[PDB]
């Protein structure tokens, strides 16, 4: 078992609690980067190496722009950190306490939330016995974006081109 | 050849799990050993919990993560 | 359902509650918006990889693409607001009233 | 904005809505919503000023939140069924998330504040496109998934929409905010009938779109954005004020005008399903909308307000641009009550 | 959606092939005349908005308005009649197929039916 | 609302991706391909109402294959009973379950 | 034609990078439709046995299906062998 | 619902093929050429029955053919085969490209001692046909009777009686 | 497992180096030594004041193009498909749309830094 997926999921939730308590965009980006790396680990354990590395790389690139933007647009004299503010620390502690409570309840008994029913057992239990051979199912399914999914490529490329046009138009001014 | 070996190994582990379940759940009031959770009588591929359930953590880990962690 | 799905859904709920509760900066809310799509990506790929839905493996990539388009749109609006008002504070977006 | 870029952005908005309407896959529906929003932001920001920037920011924030909630609902539905097709949703929690997201997109209460704020922020053409097309898409999705809609949630949001629209419109004195609150009330009516007859939903959508197009184009023709600005139009072109007064009477639901047909059909259809309290409350609450339409009609056509001295030069000059299909919208929004049984063709 | 998804429905078809067996509307239909009247009203409103003589100017334009409205009204009436015929057909077939749900009841005369009398005084 | 242009024009834009029992690259089967096929075949052509009333057994099997809730309940019950029996020393695991056996190749 | 030559000579003197980029892209778009080896690439991809070749149940009316791998019937990769 | 049926441990017993992956990969083309028929019968059974419990005897026959093939090799070409699979076992990926001399010696030995011809490129991947006496499964999915379809439309269309019947409209 | 052990080893070695650096030498700290550096004179303002970014548009375009390359990365596996013509068409379509985005921004002066 080793509970590696559960530990990683808990760290994922912790990073979300951080950047959602919202200290300041520098530390929000730091927490989001931690969460992206940990999610890469979770999906690597579940099987998708390409998907994990891709989401990690995309969020590393995206948060690089956010740093430059918060240096220019979203900075103040004394940037707030988690312990610097009463509201930020309160929200951070609330999120951590909620995560701890739900984790403890799930481990102690099969916890049914007011939304969904969860069973405390093995993420290794839920896996499938069967195997593939001499190819990666994830890689083949992703590579099927060009043979299958011609429509998806068309709409995605159109959206990206129009996105360039839009960002040029919004920031025109005048 | 590996297909035949796989079928024999899976069925053997299932039979052993069934025997251990019969030994364990002998005093449970409403419990039928070997009862399927599916309405259909068609053969259903076991999940890793059904095969490596009553086994050591070493075997469980090898079966569930050995390939992914092998680098 | 495993506890992993519970944690991912909890992360999405936390990121949604973060977005809906502004403090001062628009950038922090944008970061909360980017976290929600990260949790959506992780949840979708966990569901797809477990079920061996081979042709659905491309869906998280499209999800990421449109997350990027949303982030670009939000950053463009943020630079326009900052040019107008000197700060990215959401208190300045009060000219229009209900 | 370059005319070519503007028309390609309009076409992209329309393409996103059409993708939403023709897709059978939840991912493609989400893609259509995203494409619509992305191309719709610059249209709002077409005339650059702080109000337009603020309106575009608020619209983007609301629509991004709604799209995120919609994708969460889609993924939750996939978890419990493994189905990507848009049909009855297999999870009540996913259905509740989907209903909340689509209501936030449409502006149903309590998700309505962005509607008056953004509409006042953006120009008349942008508000026309916003109301019409951006109501056109989510309602098609709701009609597709109607058989799993929670009647209690849908009807609660519909009655809230009707009440809020009436009251806000009562207070407002700006024409664009009046139009926005009227839009909220009409969306309330449509979604109230939604869990019983999607055909009646479509009929109300078409009549509302016609009346809104006529009203917005009359405002654009008269170049009036406030009550007092519209009070000068009787001294320039008294025909436009009369047409606007008849259109306002139609929008208020007075017989025998075309605005009575949707309310009539919806009341009848809900009564068939043994609903009486809800149709009676809905019918009585529309008197608020009629009151502020009549308040607007007093200022512009039924009374003659003071004018200014440069109106003489305005008399000397003539209106150049011609509105496309304005006479047709005026006629369709007032005189098609005897053509009611064509809703079977609409079926 | 009552009749959406009815078996044998071709998508995006304004008028199916099975609608050809119904009587087409007469060209002097009062509904067609009302559609022409709507076209004429649109033409007059066009002249009024553009500040031309309302009844005199743009006779060709007014003719085009009336003709377009009559054309579209003719096709709309055909589709409406087809949908109503389809509804009646389905209803009759269902009643025929479910006799236990739509039973014929024995008719009793008013000499046999007893009704309470409520005097007005 | 729904304009079935795909059905009208004979196109295939996303119906390939709608289900996991459809054509997959290299004929890779889904985890619940048989259950989904059975449910789809049962529910074909009878509409949503009758499909929900009558194919409930097939749908229940499909959801069981998807989520594995009854199986996890059984596994957890067996684990709890085994742990309780081991706590009081009433149960002894066999060597092939303790790791003192030679499995098949 | 003279205008085309003048434009190309000006671009080659001002933007050789862009001239090379467009030439390479244009060749990449056009050449595959003229190459006789595209079908060979498709055939080589089809000839790769990723999964098991499940045999057919013999009905006695399958003269083109081999009974053994080494029988003459069945696809041949002799074309790929000498390629 | 019901109780699953599992074969006992007595009838799951068989003589195992206790060679390693390198040994199997060395004698893989000759094995596929020689023991083709039992393996094809077993694979057809597995794909038609969709049930491990219904093709145990075919698995026993597969193991028996493998053991007979390896005994036949061991009786005649033990030394070249040992050299060949020793060469294969060194490679981390178990590549055929690095052991062409030993493969040549082994192929020469089995061609003379046993008359074996190694399959050419693209032959073991061919889809063949199998003659079996076991009947074709009628219901391999254990399906149920499908729900009866709704009755189709019948008759010719007549105009709606008394028109729309929508309130006061006479048409 | 091995990768986790490797990451742990690298992080532990770096942290030990930091610990040795901050604890081995003799330390003497006072307010003048630890003051911020600005070439011998005191800083007029604060280093936390807003710092204008003249390439704000190139950053957004970088986000979009980064996800374009994310789309392009699975091409090596896409070359093993039987639908080579469709794969090649869609790959060239994506690359041509990327080139079109670059050309549009370049001609509309999006690549020029603000003045
Ligand atoms: C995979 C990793 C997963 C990690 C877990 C999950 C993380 C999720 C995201 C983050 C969520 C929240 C994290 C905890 C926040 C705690 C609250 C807080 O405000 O703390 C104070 C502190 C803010 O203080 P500051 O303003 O920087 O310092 C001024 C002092 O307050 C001025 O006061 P002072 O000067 O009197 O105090 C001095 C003291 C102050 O020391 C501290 O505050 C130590 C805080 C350690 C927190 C560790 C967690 O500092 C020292 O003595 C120096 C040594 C200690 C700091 C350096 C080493 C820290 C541990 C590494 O918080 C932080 O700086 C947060 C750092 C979080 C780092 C997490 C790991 C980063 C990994 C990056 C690479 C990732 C790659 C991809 C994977
Ligand atoms: C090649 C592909 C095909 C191209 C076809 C030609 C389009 C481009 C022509 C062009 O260069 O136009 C320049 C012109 C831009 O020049 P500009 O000087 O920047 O614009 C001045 C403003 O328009 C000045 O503002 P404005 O006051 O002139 O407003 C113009 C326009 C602005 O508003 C719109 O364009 C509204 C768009 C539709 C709104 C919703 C309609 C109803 C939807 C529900 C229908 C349910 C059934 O609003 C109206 O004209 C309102 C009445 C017309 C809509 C009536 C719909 C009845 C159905 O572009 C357009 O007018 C865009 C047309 C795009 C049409 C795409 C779909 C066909
Ligand atoms: C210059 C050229 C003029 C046109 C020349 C065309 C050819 C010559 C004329 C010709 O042959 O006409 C035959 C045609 C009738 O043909 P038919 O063969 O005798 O009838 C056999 C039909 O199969 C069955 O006939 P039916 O007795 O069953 O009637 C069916 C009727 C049953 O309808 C009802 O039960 C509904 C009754 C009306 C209430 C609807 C709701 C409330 C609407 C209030 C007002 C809303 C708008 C404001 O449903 C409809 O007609 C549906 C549309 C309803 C309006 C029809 C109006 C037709 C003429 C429109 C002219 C303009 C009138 C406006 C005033 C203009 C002032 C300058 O008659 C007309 O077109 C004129 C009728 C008289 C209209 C007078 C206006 C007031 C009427 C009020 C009571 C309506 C009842
Ligand atoms: C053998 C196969 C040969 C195939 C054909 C030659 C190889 C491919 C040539 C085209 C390559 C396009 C991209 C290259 C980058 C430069 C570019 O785009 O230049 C455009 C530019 C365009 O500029 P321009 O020449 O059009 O400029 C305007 C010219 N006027 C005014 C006259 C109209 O071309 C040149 O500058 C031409 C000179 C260089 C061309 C290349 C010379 C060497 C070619 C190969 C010769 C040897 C082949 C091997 C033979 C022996 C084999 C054993
Ligand atoms: C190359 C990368 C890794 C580098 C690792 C370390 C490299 C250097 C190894 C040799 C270091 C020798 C000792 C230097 C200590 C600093 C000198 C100093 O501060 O002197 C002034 C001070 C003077 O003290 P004082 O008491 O006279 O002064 C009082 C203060 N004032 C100046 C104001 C009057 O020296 C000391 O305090 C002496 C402390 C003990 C010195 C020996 C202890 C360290 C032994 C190191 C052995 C190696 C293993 C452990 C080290 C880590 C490496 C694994
Ligand atoms: C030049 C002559 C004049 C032309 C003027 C043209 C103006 C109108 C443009 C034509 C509009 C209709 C398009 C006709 C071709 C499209 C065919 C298709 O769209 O028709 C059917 C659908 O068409 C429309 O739905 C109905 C057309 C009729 C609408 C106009 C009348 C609305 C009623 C208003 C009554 C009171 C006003 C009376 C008119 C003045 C297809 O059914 P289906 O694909 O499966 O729908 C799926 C979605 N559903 C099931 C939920 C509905
Ligand atoms: C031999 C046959 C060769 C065929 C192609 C011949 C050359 C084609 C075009 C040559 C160059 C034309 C571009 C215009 C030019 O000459 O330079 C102008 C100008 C340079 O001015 P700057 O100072 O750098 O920018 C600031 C301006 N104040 O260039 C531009 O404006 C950019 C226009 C081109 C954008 C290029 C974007 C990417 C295009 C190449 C991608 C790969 C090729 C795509 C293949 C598709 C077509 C097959
Ligand atoms: C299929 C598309 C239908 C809509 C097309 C609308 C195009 C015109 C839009 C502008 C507003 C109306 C026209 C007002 C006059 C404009 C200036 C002028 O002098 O126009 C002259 C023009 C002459 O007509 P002409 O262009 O030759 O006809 C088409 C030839 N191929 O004069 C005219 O064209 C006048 C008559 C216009 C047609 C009547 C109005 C629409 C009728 C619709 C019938 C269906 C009813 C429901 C409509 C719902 C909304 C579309
Ligand atoms: C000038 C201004 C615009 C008005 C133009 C009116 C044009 C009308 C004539 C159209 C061409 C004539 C035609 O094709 O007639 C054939 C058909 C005759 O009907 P049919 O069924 O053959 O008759 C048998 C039973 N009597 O004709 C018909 O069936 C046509 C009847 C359908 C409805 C037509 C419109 C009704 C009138 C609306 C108002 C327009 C007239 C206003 C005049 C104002 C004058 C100041």
């Amino acid at each position: 078992t080793m509970y590696i997926a559960f530990i990683l999921s808990t760290i994922f939730v912790i990073g979300f609690v951080g950047f959602s308590s919202k200290p300041s965009p520098i530390y929000g980006g730091l927490g989001l980067i931690v969460s992206g790396g940990v999610g890469c680990g979770i999906v690597l354990n579940f099987g998708g190496s390409f998907l994990g590395l891709m989401v990690f790389l995309i969020y590393l690139g995206g948060m690089l722009v956010v740093f430059g933007y918060t240096t220019a647009m979203a900075t103040e004299m004394y940037p707030e950190v988690w312990v610097s503010n009463k509201t930020v620390f309160g929200a951070f502690v609330s999120g951590l306490m909620m995560e701890f409570c739900m984790v403890y309840y799930a481990l102690k008994e099969e916890e049914v939330e007011i939304i969904f029913k969860f069973n405390g057992l093995g993420d290794w239990v839920i896996y499938d016995t069967g195997d593939s051979g001499f190819f990666s199912e994830e890689a083949m399914g992703i590579a099927a974006l060009y043979s299958y999914g011609t429509w998806l490529v068309i709409v995605t490329g159109w959206s990206l081109l129009i996105g360039v046009v839009v960002i040029m138009e919004i920031t025109r001014g005048n | 050849l590996f297909q035949a070996e796989k079928d024999r190994r899976v069925l053997q582990m299932l039979r052993e799990n069934l025997e251990e379940e019969a030994i364990i759940m002998k005093d449970v009031p409403d419990w039928k050993v070997g009862e399927s959770v599916f309405h259909t009588t068609r053969w259903v591929t076991p999940m890793m919990g059904e095969l490596y359930g009553l086994r050591t953590n070493e075997e469980i880990l090898s079966a569930t993560y050995g390939f992914i962690w092998y680098t | 359902m495993p506890l992993v799905y519970m944690n991912i859904i909890m992360a999405f709920a936390i990121a949604l509650a973060g977005l809906l509760m502004y403090r001062s900066h628009l950038m922090s809310s944008l970061l909360c918006l980017e976290g929600m799509m990260l949790s959506l990506f992780i949840m979708s790929t966990l569901i797809i990889l477990n079920t061996h839905f081979t042709l659905a493996n491309m869906m998280p990539i499209i999800l990421l693409v449109f997350a990027a388009c949303e982030a670009a749109l939000g950053l463009s609006l943020l630079v326009m607001v900052s040019n107008t008002y000197g700060t990215d504070y959401v208190q300045n977006l009060n000219l229009l009233q209900c | 904005m370059n005319p070519i870029i503007y028309t390609t952005l309009i076409m992209t908005v329309m393409s996103g809505t059409m993708l939403v309407m023709i897709s059978s896959h939840w991912l493609l529906i989400w893609i259509g919503f995203e494409m619509n929003l992305l191309a719709m932001i610059p249209v709002l920001m077409k005339n650059f000023n702080p109000r337009a920037t603020e309106a575009a920011t608020k619209y983007f924030l609301t629509q991004a939140t709604a799209s995120m909630m919609l994708m969460m609902a889609i993924i939750i539905n996939l978890l419990y069924s493994g189905q990507w097709t848009i049909t009855k949703m297999f999870n009540p929690v996913a259905m509740t998330m989907m209903t909340m997201a689509l209501a936030m997109k449409l502006g149903l209460s309590p998700f309505h504040f962005w509607v008056p704020e953004v509409t006042q922020g953006i120009s008349l053409q942008a508000g026309l496109l916003l109301l019409t097309w951006q109501k056109l898409a989510p309602l098609s999705v709701l009609c597709q998934i109607s058989q799993s809609i929670n009647p209690n949630l849908m009807l609660t949001m519909a009655m809230l929409s009707i009440l809020i629209g009436g009251w806000g419109g009562l207070n407002q004195t700006q024409l664009r905010k009046i139009m926005a609150y009227s839009s909220i009330a009409h969306m309330g009516w449509m979604t109230a009938v939604l869990p019983y007859n999607t055909t009646m939903t479509i009929l109300n959508l078409l009549i509302y779109i016609t009346m809104t197009l006529a009203m917005f184009m009359l405002l654009i023709h008269s170049s009036a954005t406030t009550t007092l600005s519209l009070s000068h139009t009787w001294n320039k072109m008294p025909v436009i004020t009369s047409l606007m007064m008849v259109t306002l009477l139609s929008m208020g639901g007075l017989p025998p005008l075309s605005g009575f047909m949707p309310k009539w059909m919806i009341i009848q259809e809900m009564t068939k399903n043994e609903s009486i309290i809800m149709p009676t409350l809905m019918a009585m609450t529309a008197l608020l909308n009629l009151y502020f339409y009549m308040r607007l009609a007093y200022s512009s056509s039924l009374t003659m307000f003071p004018s200014t001295n440069n109106m003489k030069m305005k008399w000397q000059f003539e209106h150049t641009k011609q509105m496309k299909l304005l006479p047709t919208m005026i006629v369709l929004s007032t005189l098609v009550l005897p053509m009611t049984p064509a809703l079977s063709s609409l079926n | 959606t009552m009749m959406s998804g009815r078996p044998g429905r071709v998508p995006l078809q304004f008028l199916p092939n099975e609608a050809r067996s119904l009587p087409p509307p007469k060209l002097t239909d009062p509904r067609l005349v009302y559609m022409g009247f709507l076209g004429y009203c649109s033409g007059l409103i066009d002249n009024a908005i553009r500040r031309r003589p309302v009844v005199s100017a743009g006779l060709h334009r007014q003719l085009l308005y009336v003709t377009s409205f009559v054309f579209f009204g003719y096709y709309l009436l055909k589709r409406q009649d087809y949908m109503y015929a389809l509804r009646d057909h389905d209803m009759f077939a269902y009643v025929k197929s479910h006799p236990e749900d739509f039973p014929e009841k024995d008719k009793k005369t008013y000499g046999e039916i007893l009704e309470e009398f409520h005097p007005v005084r | 609302p729904f304009f079935d242009v795909q059905k009208r024009l004979g196109l295939d834009l996303d119906r390939w991706m709608t289900i996991q029992s459809a054509e997959q690259p290299h004929k890779i089967p889904g985890r619940c391909h048989a259950f989904e096929k059975e449910w789809i075949e049962c529910a074909h052509g009878i509409g949503g109402i009758r499909a929900e009333k009558e194919c409930k057994i097939e749908f229940d099997d499909f959801v069981e294959c998807l989520l594995r809730q009854k199986t996890m309940k059984r596994l957890s019950a067996i684990k709890r009973q085994r742990d309780k029996l081991i706590k009081e020393g009433k149960y002894t695991p066999p060597p092939h379950h303790l790791g003192k056996e030679d499995p098949r190749p | 034609a003279g205008r085309i030559a003048s434009f190309l000579k000006n671009a080659w003197a001002k933007e050789p990078v862009l001239v090379a980029s467009f030439a390479i892209g244009g060749l990449a778009i056009i050449l595959p439709s003229l190459s006789p080896y595209t079908n060979y690439a498709i055939r080589i991809n089809r000839a790769t046995p990723y999964n098991y070749p499940v045999p057919l149940r013999d009905d006695g009316n399958m003269p083109d299906v081999p009974s053994h791998p080494q029988d003459p019937q069945g696809p041949s990769l002799e074309w790929l062998k000498n390629l | 619902p019901g109780i699953v049926e599992l074969p006992t441990l007595e009838d799951l017993k068989v003589q195992e093929v206790k060679v390693s992956s390198s040994v199997l990969k060395a004698a893989a083309h000759h094995y596929g050429a020689q023991c083709d028929k039992p393996n094809k019968e077993f694979m057809l059974c597995r794909w038609e029955e969709k049930d491990p419990r219904r093709c145990l005897e075919e698995g026993k026959l597969v193991n028996q053919c493998a053991l007979d093939f390896f005994r036949q090799i061991k009786r005649h070409c033990a030394e070249p085969f040992t050299e060949y699979w020793t060469c294969i076992d060194y490679s981390g990926l178990q590549l055929f490209r690095h052991c062409r001399k030993q493969q040549a010696k082994f192929d020469e030995c089995v061609l003379d001692k046993l008359g074996w011809v190694r399959p050419d490129l693209g032959e073991l991947s061919k889809v063949t046909k199998v003659k079996t006496d076991r009947p074709l499964p009628e219901n391999p999915y254990h399906s149920r009777a499908r729900p009866e379809p709704n009755p189709e439309a019948e008759g010719d269309l007549k105009p709606a009686k008394h028109g729309s019947r929508l309130f006061f409209w006479t048409m | 497992m091995n990768i986790m052990l490797t990451l742990l080893t690298n992080v532990t070695l770096a942290s030990l180096l930091v610990l040795i650096a901050f604890w081995l030498p003799q330390l003497n700290a006072y307010s003048e030594k630890t003051s911020p550096y600005e070439c011998g004179f005191d800083p007029m303002g604060s280093a936390r004041l807003p710092f204008s970014m003249k390439f704000f548009l190139v950053a957004i375009t970088f986000l979009l193009f980064d996800l374009e390359i994310a789309l392009l990365l699975p091409l090596p596996w896409a070359s093993q498909t039987n639908n080579l013509k469709t794969m090649l068409t869609m790959a060239l379509f994506l690359l041509i749309l990327l080139a079109a985005s670059l050309a549009y921004e370049w001609t509309q002066k999006g690549l020029e830094w603000a003045e």
